[PDB]
């Protein structure tokens, strides 16, 4: 019992040939069990015995799973795919659960093995050739090859795919207000009808794919709401955040912190209030992943913590096309942003943390915009659409910054929320120099060889200084000199330099940086309540 | 029939995924799609296709009638050589020049068999609920390069008759793209043009001013009194500038500005220096000499924000020696952004290199990637789409530019 469906033309590498990898000899008793599960096959229509025209070969093997502890068959294919020829990427971008829209009901149809309903393009068939051996290689032993997509060959996932959507393109046009998800060997149908016409349609649908030769479920085998994708648990009408489970161990090994720190961070994205500075914190030199490292009273109060947050269930709602997309962001510290996406208040479709993008030099704004394209991006994919921003920051201080940033930024249509901590400009560099104050002509020199080095500055009012460093760079010392310059400053400081780097300071204004030295500068610049920056050619 | 279209010699198809889309987009590309699959043009694919290519909705200038673009660009450059037609030098010094899209004559032309896998393109599904509907091309591909080169023939015969009825006027085609250009005024002009249009349109298809631009030397700040910083800055200027015109000298600047001074202090200038200074001023009146573009060279174009909605660009091959300088202000509509004023930037310098050489160029980009990518699409308009690269503006390229010669009151639109 095959199907009437016709084949995919599918084609080797480019020139290379089918694998002829030998035969596992395997036990009386593994055999045997091969004979007898491949005879059914046989029947089936699913395999077929060949002879010695076929060289092709893919080794067979034979393990007895839980389910019936019956002896099963697996064939590895391994080879035989890396000679397939390349296919279009299958569906690798899945329906996030925030994107869905709610159903009266859903069904779930599971069909079962698929692979082996739909026939293998026939003359491509000779690859997939096995063999089952005989009690420690006696005379030749039983020889086969498949007629329909293979249990784990290469191209079995997107050709069955493929057919299935044809299969279901005329019950889709017949019934627009049905709507069906494939997905490995399921398709989730739900839809907005009474639950009867929803049950017929369902008996429709499957009686339909009976007539390509495609078995569905039994009531044993039946899937019931709600269903687990992926951290969720949907139920028609909303989803819930399946509730985690951190054991309590007086033995933590490093894999048992860092898988730990894993479904952490995975839950920092839903549950608002989740830290793992302090678990992360015992990972310092580990020897081994089998080290056991003791959790000190730190990490013991903020597991604790979790475990009183993980125990409340997030609940949610679905997509709802009729209404608003709104997406606020909070700055949860330097670097870290927090989202959260709904149409009406309290009800969240999906929220999220954007790590601490720690990297060369940045500034508050700029890592705003960017959160806000992550989640801009995150959105078109979703929902096809793009929310209307709700933002802790003046729309004064995003007109001030983005209308004079050397770099082309921009963020959607949004809304100004006053939702502290604000992000604002630490500082802003004069736009001409600074009358009245004073004039540092600052300069740093280091032999980048020794690492020594001197930076000082001289003033128009006389102050001068230096200062000799041991293992700098000749980066480090201009910084340095433009440092001490801040430092011994009044309020409103002009300041000049031939440092390229500083150059750059003026052009984007960062207030945040990988080296302690800009950070200690910004520090200083925030202080200022003045500071004019002017850079001028070396010598 | 099909001419047999190939691939440069050990090249493979596009595998290039497919960026997300609005809903809009996607509803658009649906209908689209279709209607073309109906008319023989597009016809759905098996999954033993692999190749990919972007496609996009932009809208059509005017109308609310959504068109389908689709990012051919690895294509293009995987298609073998036809070994197009020679830039006609006469294109640039034409008064007004009008650009049309001849992209819809490909369709009537059967693509060969044996190249359509490789024009496979995909419409996505929102939250990725239904596959992609994968497609690929029977008849000759819109953005495509073999296609307004296999489509040459015809296309120069359809021609002819306007251009001798008409030999005053040039036509360019680029791509998908006709630019006319002629010296009749205006209204003469677009009727001569709505002439040639009717011409184009009993087969089955469908406001530049070349002689205004590319000039701009570098003016120099003038001021009642000069102060440290004043110079400081100018000084740095010019030095930077010396990598295009070595004869401009500051060593008598630099002569004012030994001492620890105030910023803010005002230096009386020394005849000596004011000299340097009118000398620099004479260098900077014209353009560098020896520049000759190359055509077996790639054409560069390199963009800087000013601010305000202002831009500043530099077409060339070789750094410091350029073929053209010039200015972009934002259009009414972008005040509040600048990913559409780049769009729009791009665009318009792409078509002043096609209307000058026959070409586009290479963009470098004061944007990030991720900005680009996510909203470019928004705002384009152009049959083609240029190649870019993301970089990071050193701060003195700009402040160079930034010094451009702007009009007395500027062009008077009475
Ligand atoms: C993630 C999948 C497996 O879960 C469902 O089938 C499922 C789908 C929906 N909503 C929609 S629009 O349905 C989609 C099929 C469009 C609502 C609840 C569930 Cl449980």
């Amino acid at each position: 019992p095959i199907s009437p469906i016709e084949t995919v033309p599918v084609k080797l590498k480019p020139g290379m040939d089918g694998p002829k990898v030998k035969q596992w000899p395997l036990t009386e008793e593994k055999i045997k069990a091969l004979v007898e599960i491949c005879t059914e096959m046989e029947k089936e229509g699913k395999i077929s015995k060949i002879g010695p025209e076929n060289p092709y070969n893919t080794p067979v093997f034979a393990i007895k799973k839980k389910d019936s502890t019956k002896w099963r068959k697996l064939v590895d294919f391994r080879e035989l795919n890396k000679r397939t020829q390349d296919f279009w990427e299958v569906q690798l971008g899945i329906p996030h659960p925030a994107g869905l829209k709610k159903k009266k009901s859903v069904t779930v149809l599971d069909v079962g093995d698929a692979y082996f309903s739909v026939p293998l393009d026939e003359d491509f068939r000779k690859y997939t050739a096995f063999t089952i051996p005989s009690i420690n290689n006696e005379t030749p032993g039983i020889r086969y090859q498949y007629n329909v997509l293979p249990q784990g060959w290469k191209g079995s996932p997107a050709i069955f795919q493929s057919s299935m959507t044809k299969i279901l393109e005329p019950f889709r046009k017949q019934n627009p207000d049905i709507v069906i998800y494939q997905y490995m060997d399921d398709l989730y149908v739900g839809s907005d009808l009474e639950i009867g016409q929803h049950r017929t349609k369902i008996e429709e649908l499957r009686q339909h794919l009976l007539r390509w030769g495609l078995t569905t479920p039994d009531k044993k085998h039946q899937k019931e709401p709600p269903f687990l994708w992926m951290g969720y648990e949907l139920h028609p009408d909303k989803w819930t955040v399946q509730p985690i489970v951190l054991p309590e161990k007086d033995s933590w090994t490093v894999n048992d912190i860092q898988k730990l720190v894993g479904k952490l961070n995975w839950a920092s994205q839903i549950y608002p209030g989740i830290k793992v500075r302090q678990l992360c914190k015992l990972l310092r030199g580990t020897k081994a992943l089998t080290e056991v490292i003791p959790l000190t009273e730190e990490a013991e109060l903020e597991l604790a913590e979790n475990r009183e947050i993980l125990k409340e269930p997030v609940h949610g709602v679905y997509y709802d096309p009729s209404k608003d997309l709104i997406a606020e962001i909070q700055k949860q510290g330097q670097g870290q942003w927090t989202y959260q996406i709904y149409q009406e208040p309290f009800k969240n479709l999906k929220t999220g943390k954007y790590a601490r993008m720690r990297g060369a030099h940045t500034n508050d704004v700029k890592q705003l915009t960017e959160a806000v394209q992550k989640i801009t991006t995150e959105s078109i994919v979703i929902w096809g659409k793009t929310p209307k921003f709700k933002l802790p920051i003046q729309k004064e201080t995003w007109e001030t910054w983005w209308t004079e940033y050397w770099q082309a930024t921009w963020i959607p249509e949004w809304e100004f929320v006053n939702t502290p901590p604000l992000v604002k400009l630490w500082y802003q560099l004069e736009k001409e120099p600074i009358v009245g104050a004073e004039t540092f002509y600052v300069d740093g020199a280091a032999n980048r060889e020794t690492k020594l080095g001197k930076a000082g500055y001289v003033t128009n009012r006389g102050r001068q200084k230096v200062v000799t460093l041991t293992d700098t760079t000749n980066q480090k010392t201009e910084l340095q000199a433009i440092y001490l310059a801040l430092q011994d400053s009044g309020l409103e400081v002009n300041i000049v330099t031939d440092s390229q780097y500083a150059l750059g300071i003026i052009q984007a204004q960062p207030d945040q940086s990988e080296s302690e030295l800009v950070n200690q500068i910004i520090e200083q610049l925030i202080k200022k309540e003045k500071v004019y920056l002017a850079w001028v050619p070396a010598h | 029939e099909t001419v047999p279209v190939k691939l440069k010699p050990g090249m493979d198809g596009p595998k290039v995924k497919q960026w997300p889309l609005t809903e809009e987009k996607i509803k658009a590309l649906v209908e689209i799609c279709t209607e073309m699959e109906k008319e023989g043009k597009i016809s759905k694919i098996g999954p033993e296709n692999p190749y990919n290519t972007p496609v996009f909705a932009i809208k059509k200038k005017d109308s609310t009638k959504w068109r389908k673009l689709v990012d051919f660009r690895e294509l293009n450059k995987r298609t073998q050589d036809f070994w197009g037609i020679p830039h006609p030098a006469g294109l640039k010094k034409k008064k007004s020049v009008t650009v049309l899209d001849v992209g819809d004559a490909y369709f009537s032309v059967p693509l060969d068999e044996d190249f359509r896998k490789y024009t496979a393109f995909t419409i996505p599904s929102i939250n990725n609920e239904t596959p992609g509907i994968r497609y690929q091309y029977n008849v000759l591909p819109q953005g495509w390069k073999g296609s307004p080169a296999i489509f040459q023939s015809s296309m120069t015969k359809i021609l002819e008759p306007f251009r001798k009825q008409n030999p005053d006027i040039v036509i360019y085609q680029y791509m998908d793209d006709l630019y006319v250009g002629s010296d009749l005024e205006i209204g003469q002009h677009r009727t001569k043009i709505e002439e040639l249009r009717q011409h184009l349109l009993r087969w089955g298809l469908t406001e530049l001013h070349p002689d205004k631009w590319t000039v701009q030397p570098i003016v120099l700040p003038e001021k009642d009194s000069w102060t440290v910083n004043d110079i400081q800055k100018l000084v740095g200027k010019l030095n930077w500038a010396s990598q295009i015109y070595p004869g401009i000298k500051v060593r008598q600047l630099c002569k004012l500005l030994r001492g620890t001074k105030a910023l803010t202090e005002v230096i009386p200038l020394t005849e000596e220096a004011e000299l340097e200074l009118a000398e620099n001023r004479e260098i900077l009146k014209e353009p560098v000499h020896g520049v000759y573009y190359d055509p077996s060279k790639d054409l560069i174009a390199e963009i800087q924000k000013q601010g305000q909605g202002q831009w500043t660009y530099q077409i060339y091959q070789e750094p410091f020696k350029n073929l053209k300088t010039g200015k972009y202000a934002r259009m009414r509509g972008a005040h509040t952004n600048d990913v559409k004023q780049l769009t729009e930037a791009v665009q318009k310098i792409t078509t002043e290199s096609i209307v000058i050489w026959g070409k586009t160029p290479k963009f470098k980009l004061p944007i990030q990637k991720e900005t680009w990518e996510t909203w470019w699409t928004e705002y384009w308009q152009a049959t083609w789409i240029p190649e870019w690269e993301f970089v990071n503006t050193p701060p003195l390229v700009k402040l160079w530019y930034q010094l451009e010669k702007e009009p007395i009151v500027g062009a008077e639109t009475f």
